């Protein structure tokens, strides 16, 4: 995150932090006791598939608190329909070997109804999203979660203002000030109503972050809703890497 | 009408044959006589921040 601020701890609940042999991977967001939302593109590059760590009630990444709770990656499901190495249907559901235990520092985030996602959050202007992705365009990552509110715009006014499909949208300032950005990606897009907070989107990937110019890109996982729904009322199946049919 | 004011739901809404609408919550939550709003019916719901809802409370 590029022109954010700190997240106070605890305030970030759903807030995921993938490992890869002890290295940070990417982002995530937690939806359920078991079940994690990320991005493809995290794992485009896996090598060994049972060195994926999952963890939660992360915050201050030089210490550890006790909040912190770490989980094997059992399996990632990522749709039929994504490409490795492009940035259309960049989601991916992750099933932890072991539920998370739910605390004031461990919590998920709604995963709402499409209508209610399409016809009500998709209008709220702005949303959250966190990381402890790149602080700065080539610049180092952050050692404490950061958080950036960020506004969304409508596929026209993206462009005008400016290949986004119908899968993503764009959220964000063109003014290169504000940004999420490389070490963020899989991380949640948060968007608030009536006193709750919902996943509306997932830190993809493009060129540079906080590129004059430019917006950053968000998976729009409403697409999405029906989709994940069906994978988690599925049981597992051996091996880690799951490529599901989409739609 | 769910299209407009969300229903006036808190949360989910779904349209019925008719002037009818039916709101809804999600898992965590109930549905109150108002039958517009939920209340949490778990110690941790997804989509609330502890912290902060006790600071509040
Ligand atoms: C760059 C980059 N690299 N990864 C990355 C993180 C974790 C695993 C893999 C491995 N996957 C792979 O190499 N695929 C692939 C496949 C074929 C060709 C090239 C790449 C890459 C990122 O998340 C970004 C990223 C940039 C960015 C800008 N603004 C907002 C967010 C952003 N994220
Ligand atoms: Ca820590
Ligand atoms: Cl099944
Ligand atoms: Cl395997």
């Amino acid at each position: 995150i590029v022109g954010g601020k700190v997240c106070p701890k605890g305030e970030c609940p759903w807030q995921v932090l993938l490992l890869v042999n002890g290295a940070q991977l990417c982002g995530g967001t937690l939806i359920n006791t078991i079940w994690v939302v990320s991005a493809a593109h995290c794992f485009d590059k896996i090598k060994n598939w049972r060195n994926l760590i999952a963890v939660l009630g992360e915050h201050d990444l030089s210490e550890h608190d006790g909040d912190e709770q770490s989980r094997r990656v059992a399996q990632v499901i990522i749709p039929s329909t994504y490409v490795p190495g492009t940035t259309n249907h960049d989601i991916a559901l992750l099933r932890l070997h072991q539920p998370v235990v739910l605390t004031d520092h461990v919590v998920p985030l709604c995963l709402p109804e499409r209508t209610f996602s399409e016809r009500t959050l998709a209008f709220v202007r702005f949303s959250l999203v966190s990381g402890w992705g790149q602080l700065l365009d080539r610049g180092a990552t952050a050692l404490e979660l950061m958080v950036l509110n960020v506004p969304r715009l409508m596929t026209q006014d993206c462009l005008q203002q400016s290949n986004i499909t119908e899968y993503m949208f764009c959220a964000g300032y063109s003014d290169g000030s504000k940004d999420s950005c490389k070490g963020d990606s899989g991380g949640p897009h948060a968007t608030h109503y009536r006193g709750t907070w919902y996943l509306t989107g997932i830190v993809s990937w493009g060129q540079g972050c906080a590129t004059v110019g430019h917006f950053g890109v968000y998976t729009r996982v409403s697409q999405y809703i029906e989709w994940l729904q069906k994978l988690m009322r599925s049981e597992p199946r051996p091996g880690v890497l799951l490529r599901a049919p989409f739609p | 009408i769910c299209v407009n004011e969300n229903g006036g739901c808190e949360q989910y809404c779904s349209d019925h044959t008719g002037t009818k609408r039916s709101c809804r919550c999600h898992e965590g939550y109930s549905l109150l006589a108002d039958g517009v709003s939920c209340t949490p019916t778990v110690e941790y719901p997804c989509g609330k921040i502890p912290i902060l809802e006790k600071r509040n409370a």
